């Protein structure tokens, strides 16, 4: 049972690791979402304040 | 965008004062053209030689 503990522990760490690795990807994408939103609302604003 | 607006204001003031300068010196020439006078002209000669 020593190696039951050993193996289950190693794979359980790896699952925590992968769960982090996918917690990061959503983070990167959400950044892209909100940052491109800011880019759009910046250009669309500039290009009419200046027209005014 | 605000910087760009201010830059356009500067640019337009300058390109306006250019027009007025052009017409100003052309008009001053048209003024000399008929205020010119043998007595005043000889006075110009006198003053420039006296300064020579």
């Amino acid at each position: 049972d020593l190696d039951l503990a050993k193996a289950s522990a190693t794979d359980q760490l790896k699952k925590a690791k992968a769960e982090a690795q996918v917690i990061i990807e959503q983070a990167n994408k959400r950044r892209s979402q909100i940052l491109d939103e800011a880019k759009a609302e910046a250009e669309q604003e500039r290009t009419k304040i200046v027209a005014q | 965008a605000q910087a760009e607006i201010e830059a356009e204001r500067k640019r337009a003031r300058e390109e306006l004062r250019k027009q007025v300068a052009i017409l100003a010196v052309a008009g001053a020439e048209k003024i000399i053209e008929r205020s010119v006078d043998e007595a005043a002209n000889s006075d110009i000669v006198d003053k420039l030689v006296a300064e020579l």
